[PDB]
């Protein structure tokens, strides 16, 4: 229990011609277990 | 009571069909059909009206059948006019009657034969399913409503379980401009190793010429020829590229009789078809001019119970339109020596063609295997698409059949699985290659007989260069 | 002949009113060309002239009070007045194949 | 040097005109006029075709009036023939009307000054209804490809041309909520849906309608009232005008094509001849690269269908059912001839659009511990809760599940809901100031994207096919979006994470 | 199970899930209190709480795939943005931590 | 315009022949039908013939029983019935063809024929 829900992401600008499709792409790569593999390269422990 | 008058234009024989069956078989003989056969040799379309109503001053007819040796589109819109003017059900045979357009009309009462563009969009797709190959240009000039047909190709890409992706911008309407500039454009980003096809012939004669002043022509792409640029049969043009294959009605078996003899034997019992209803026969008239005078009663769906007919098996269902639902569809490959040499057929979702070789002209291999898992483990293709749709590469299980006979396409449609599978995918992805795998089905590994080859081992010392 | 139901088979309404028949055939009947629906409306002793031609399509000499519409099986008549002269008995008949085929039919009185 | 050019007139004073224009056009180069006719005799007509243009040199037809048969037997041989009278979207079908011209375009052009009309006050609100025409349909791919490049547009509502009770549509009418609409039909079907939505009062203030031109007649009055603006191409049509306009820009054709290389002669009447065709789209392939910087009605500039471009309307004002010119689209620009639009209810301003929701329907599924479904009273009343604490936990009335069977006659239960989600939208309530409309499942599916067995459609199911068609304007529900639930929708951002 | 069908390496339990798979996850809930059922894949804030109600189910595993929970609605809502901004007022005034004591 | 005549109050299987009064157009060139008109008002279609004799349809309960008769010089048309059943009795208003026109058209007064 972490006493905050925030998240981590990307600053874009207001009100351009932008980015879907990276935000598509993004959702996939989560889809894709891509972030499980970030954490199998980073986050890796000790005392677990 | 059945007026069909025979009308021939060109050249052809009047003794190809004689009526000599129709008065046999079986015509469940109350229906009186009657025929008046007439050859011509010119396309003068006063002189063809003159002759719709003088023969329609013998007035027994009202609906005929008719054979014009030309293009002649125009006419095979100007006829479609005339049902819907001079209002009669007629069937289209042969030349002008099968180059048809098709275009809306809602009161001409006659219908054809034929392929659709979407039906041979179809059977266009699923020869590309059938050798695994994966579209990725069409090339598409402004002749219309290609856009509608791509359009139900790119949502049928879209919902055929893979995404095989287009290029990007395929209309090059060049014949406003010079184009060439934008030709080099287009070209210059095209990925595909097969190029379909749009409509038109004189610039598939120019854009042949582009392709060759591109280096397109040589053997790195292939192309698929609907009719339209085909065209005329014995006509090749000299900037074309090696290695097409045409697609159209199968015409060895479709430039002969005995299929006006079909079209007869649709429009009596198409007359039953009708006094199924026990509907009174429309009288026919002394016209081109009362008929569409006196009201148009006769408007209301006749043809109705005509378009649902299947006669000795044959399902004779004609689309709306002007096609028919169920047409034979054949596969010619155009060659080298500007020669029409047929690949195959298309008949009722099957592609009936000869080999599951495809023919062409060092990447090319030649390799065999046998079955071990977990090397090589089982092989039964998915039936969701047809083919096996994940991930393994077909084998080539070969077939077997009865020994009285060779029967031997060499192939069951059977992919594999396994550690060698992946292999071939790591080393094809390295040394960039392309490979004749096979399975032994002749034995073991084998154990060498009297010095004689055993298996695997001999079927490669059979000396047919297999890599085991 | 595709058979039709037809229903309510007799109906009493009140004058000035939308009286709506309803008409179910089995099948799907004709075309977008045209359809089948040739309504006749008469008393005992009166014959029954055509209302209706194919299925909204009137014949000529109906008053425009009688309205009738529907395709498929869906089949209606709409007399958005209902006046002192629409008691009448009413029927519709149809080919797909058979030129006589009816639903139930129907009677048409007046609520009083 | 001389040249033939056919006609076909209905009056006699016009072939009177055609001769003074051949010897007007005779200035430069020699004209030959040949028999002007009018024929409604469709036989007659191509008979006198190829038993009069049996001339060798009849280069262009100027045709009067509905369809045609020299719209065939002309359009072979292959000469430009000029349509004046009939305004069929069917001769734009460049597929076999390839050869023809025409002075105006056919109903179809209407979209770009409907698009022109959207600029007039830059607003974006509108819905449109459009007939079962293939004319129509065509008209409707073209605006398609006007919107294409902002607008709000809601839908498009379908039409038949020959139906009448629209009310099923009227009523769906009513839940949206774009004020603006415009007609595209003919006036007959406009009498049944004018006095219908009149009727269902779809009027709104009197504002809501507006007009095309196909659909003005003498009783387009007597059915939508008075303020509803419509348009007209151009009023009092001299057909010696548009003579007058075409004979000098094919003088400025001829004077063009006649300096040029060997030219096909054209056969002569439908006999012995039928190998001769492409001298008329040769010189009707360069004739097309001509233009008109003259005429007695202004300039005429040629799209590709050769129609003139830069045209003109009379946009209309309608005190009690008369036709005002409020402004005139000059070619360009829309130049005003600005009075007071009454639209009457009294909108005489530039509204643009509308105001509307505060409505929020919430499609909604159970899900313990999100949604605790429980059925309320034998009076609709909910058994009421508290909290450990006593607080009375908040349970608004659940409806919509009409099956728990399903496969039985079974009703729309009445529960009451209670959980996060209760409390968190309630709180919303309180804080967007909505008001609230609770909508379930009856059969109680999320809805997967599975692919309809039929011709390649892959359709979304339950709650995402709900939305997908536009029956929920909230789903509340545990919801791991995925790509293809978010390349449809639009959602604020998830707050709970799970795995 | 659409998560599923975009996945590739998962195929050999495919045709074990087809043969079993439920219409609705009360149905999965009986069909593992009664060992009709010896896995059920769902996520950890459903599976968990019924773990921790009813004392004859454990959750086994971490966490196979992080997802979230997120609302459904139509195109164009652009009080979406406040929708988000009370979103995070929630999470900051202890609305959030109140929905969970609660 | 129309009307009927032949019809009464007949017996069984024996004959009977309706003739239907002809007046005011031209019935050499239009389609006729036979038109049971029931007491309990459920109509049955008896039988077709065309303008000259050359299409009749009989359904299952008239094939055997009922023959036509049509003629265009006289212009008077008839049915002769035989192998009568009591169900038969019936009301009669005949009418002709609606121009392709599988419903038939045009009505006059007409006959009760009595099977008993």
């Amino acid at each position: 229990k972490v006493f905050a829900s925030t998240g981590y992401g990307i600053a874009i600008q207001k009100d351009s011609g932008w980015k879907r499709q990276v935000d598509l792409a993004i959702l996939q790569l989560f889809g894709d277990g891509e972030m499980e593999e970030l954490e199998a390269l980073w986050l890796t422990g000790i005392c677990h | 009571s059945i007026g069909i008058a025979v009308i021939l234009v060109g050249t052809s024989d009047e003794v190809a069909i004689k009526d000599a069956h129709e008065k046999d078989d079986f015509h469940h003989l109350s229906v009186v059909p009657r025929v008046e056969l007439v050859a011509m040799n010119e396309t003068d379309p006063k002189s063809i009206i003159t002759r719709i109503c003088d023969l329609m001053s013998d007035r027994k007819i009202q609906g005929v059948v008719f054979a014009d040796d030309t293009d002649q589109e125009a006419i095979a819109q100007i006829l479609d006019f005339i049902s819907a003017q001079t209002l009669t059900p007629i069937l289209g045979i042969h030349g002008g009657s099968s180059m048809i357009m098709a275009d809306k009309d809602e009161s001409s009462m006659f219908f054809q034969f034929g392929p659709s563009i979407e039906q041979q969009a179809s059977v266009m797709l699923n020869i590309m399913e059938e050798y695994d190959w994966y579209i990725f240009s069409i090339v598409t000039t402004y002749f219309p409503g290609y856009q509608d047909f791509v359009n139900k190709i790119r949502s049928t890409i879209e919902n055929s379980f893979v995404g095989w992706e287009l290029e990007e911008v395929l209309l090059l309407d060049m014949s406003l401009d010079d184009g060439d500039s934008k030709i080099q454009n287009q070209l210059k980003k095209l990925q595909s190793p097969i190029i379909l096809l749009y409509c038109t012939k004189e610039e598939a004669t120019y854009i042949f010429e582009v392709a060759n002043s591109v280096g397109l022509t040589g053997y790195g792409y292939t192309w698929i020829v609907p009719s339209l640029v085909a065209g005329d049969t014995d006509t090749v043009p000299s900037e074309f590229p090696t290695g097409l294959i045409s697609v159209s009605y199968d015409e060895w078996d479709y430039g002969l009789p005995a299929r006006v003899r079909d079209g007869i034997a649709i429009i009596t019992t198409a007359a039953s078809d009708m006094l199924s209803e026990h509907s009174f026969i429309p009288e026919p008239k002394s016209s081109c001019y009362n008929t569409h005078e006196k009201r148009i009663y006769q408007s209301n769906m006749l043809n109705r119970y005509l378009i649902n007919v299947t006669f000795e098996g044959r399902d004779l269902s004609f689309s709306e339109d002007g096609y028919q639902m169920h047409p034979k569809l054949v596969i010619i490959l155009l060659n080298k020596e500007r020669k029409w040499e047929r690949v195959g057929k298309w008949k009722d979702k099957s592609l009936q063609m000869k080999y599951y070789v495809w023919p062409r002209m060092d990447d090319h291999l030649s390799i065999v295997t046998l079955e071990e898992a977990p090397f090589v483990i089982v092989e039964s293709v998915d039936p969701l698409s047809g083919t096996c749709m994940r991930n393994t590469v077909p084998c080539q299980k070969r077939i077997i059949s009865e020994n009285k006979t060779d029967e031997e396409p060499g192939y069951i449609k059977k992919c594999c699985k396994g550690f060698c599978i992946d292999i071939l995918k790591k080393i094809s992805k390295s040394v960039k290659f392309t490979y004749d795998l096979y399975l032994v089905t002749n034995g073991k590994h084998g154990k060498k007989i009297n010095g004689t080859w055993n298996g695997m081992i001999g079927e490669v010392v059979m000396k047919r260069a297999y890599m085991a | 002949d595709i058979q039709l139901t037809q229903s309510p088979a007799s109906l009493a309404v009140s004058l000035g009113q939308r009286a709506t028949i309803s008409c179910r055939a089995s099948q799907s009947v004709s075309t977008s060309r045209y359809s089948y629906m040739h309504w006749y409306q008469h008393k005992p002793g009166q014959p029954p002239k055509l209302l209706i031609k194919y299925a909204s399509n009137l014949e000529s000499g109906v008053p425009a009070r009688f309205s009738g519409s529907g395709s498929g099986t869906d089949f209606t008549l709409n007399i958005h007045p209902v006046e002192e002269e629409d008691t009448a008995t009413y029927y519709c008949q149809h080919s797909w194949e058979n030129p006589y085929t009816f639903g139930g039919g129907t009677k048409l009185e007046i609520k009083r | 040097k001389i040249v033939n050019i056919g006609a076909v007139l209905s009056t006699r004073k016009h072939e009177q005109m055609f001769r003074e224009a051949v010897n007007q056009a005779n200035k430069r180069i020699q004209l030959q006029a040949t028999s002007v006719t009018h024929k409604p005799n469709a036989i007659q007509m191509a008979l006198s075709v190829c038993e009069d243009l049996i001339s060798s040199q009849v280069y262009a037809i100027l045709v009067s009036h509905t369809p045609t048969p020299v719209s065939y037997t002309a359009g072979f041989y292959r000469i430009p023939v000029l349509g004046l009278t009939t305004r069929m979207s069917i001769y734009s079908d460049k597929s076999i009307h390839l050869s023809f011209l025409r002075t105006v375009p056919p109903y179809s052009h209407q979209s770009s000054v409907w698009f022109e009309m959207m600029r007039v006050y830059n607003w974006n609100h509108i819905i449109l209804l459009v007939s079962d025409d293939h004319e129509g349909r065509a008209a409707q791919k073209r605006l398609e490809t006007l919107l294409e490049e902002g607008p709000k547009a809601e839908k498009v509502l379908q039409f038949d041309p020959g139906t009448k009770n629209v009310t099923a549509l009227l009523m769906e009418a009513r839940e949206l909520e774009a004020r603006v609409i415009i007609l595209s039909a003919s006036e007959d079907d406009a009498a049944t849906v004018y006095r219908a939505a009149a009727m269902l009062d779809m009027t709104g203030s009197g504002y809501v309608w507006l007009v095309g031109e196909r659909e003005i007649s003498g009783n387009a009055l007597r059915y939508a009232p008075d303020g509803i603006i419509g348009l007209q191409l151009i009023n009092g049509k001299n057909e010696s005008a548009h003579i007058s306009d075409a004979v000098g820009v094919v003088a400025q054709a001829v004077h063009e094509l006649l300096e040029k290389e060997n030219i096909t002669d054209p056969p002569r009447g439908c006999v012995g001849n039928t190998n001769i065709w492409k001298t008329g789209p040769l010189f009707k392939r360069v004739l097309m690269s001509s233009k008109y910087a003259d005429g007695v009605t202004g300039r005429v500039e040629f799209n590709e269908d050769g129609d003139r471009k830069f045209a003109q309307y009379s946009i209309m004002n309608l005190q009690n059912r008369k036709l005002v010119q409020v402004g005139i689209y000059n070619g360009t620009h829309v130049i005003p001839n600005d009075r007071k639009i009454i639209w009457p209810g009294g909108e005489t301003e530039k509204p643009r659009g509308y105001q509307m929701s505060t409505r929020l329907k919430i499609v909604t599924i159970h899900q313990e511990p999100f949604v605790y479904v429980k059925p309320t009273m034998s009076d609709g009343t909910c058994k009421e809760e508290f909290t450990v604490n006593g607080d009375p936990v908040k349970k608004v009335i659940c409806t919509g599940p009409n099956d728990t069977s399903p496969g039985s006659p079974r009703h729309t239960v009445p529960q009451c809901c209670y959980g996060f989600c209760i409390d968190l939208l309630i709180k919303l309530a309180r804080t967007m100031q909505f008001t609230y409309e609770v909508h379930l499942v009856a059969d109680g599916k999320f809805g997967t994207q599975e692919r309809v067995q039929n011709s390649n459609k892959k359709e979304w199911n339950g709650m995402m096919g709900e939305l997908l068609s536009g029956q929920a304007d909230m789903i509340v529900a545990p919801l791991t979006i995925n790509n293809e639930r978010a390349q449809y929708i639009e959602f604020s951002k998830p707050f709970k994470y799970q795995g | 199970d659409i998560y599923f069908r975009r996945q590739v390496e998962l195929s050999t339990m495919y045709r074990h899930m087809e043969k079993h798979n439920y219409e609705s996850a009360a149905e999965a809930i009986q069909a593992v209190r009664d060992n009709k059922l010896h896995a059920f894949i769902w996520d950890s804030a459903v599976l968990e709480f019924e773990a921790s109600q009813k004392c004859d189910l454990v959750t086994t595993g971490e966490l196979f795939f992080r997802s979230g929970f997120g609302i459904g609605m139509r195109k164009d809502s652009p009080w979406k943005q406040q929708v988000s901004l009370s979103i995070l007022k929630s999470h900051e005034n202890g609305f959030m931590e109140d929905l969970d004591k609660t | 315009k129309l009307q009927e005549s032949g019809g009464g109050s007949v017996k069984l299987g024996g004959s009977l022949k309706l003739s239907c009064v002809v007046s005011g157009f031209t019935f050499s060139t239009y389609y006729m039908s036979w038109v049971r008109q029931t007491p309990e008002k459920r109509l049955e279609l008896v039988a077709v013939i065309n303008s000259n004799g050359g299409n009749t349809y009989y359904p299952d309960n008239v094939k055997g029983r009922f023959t036509i008769s049509r003629d265009n010089a006289e212009n008077t048309l008839y049915l002769q019935m035989s192998s009568l059943k009591s169900e038969d009795t019936a009301l009669y208003y005949c009418a002709r063809r609606d121009y392709d026109g599988f419903a038939m058209d045009y009505w006059g007064q007409g006959t009760s024929v009595t099977v008993s």
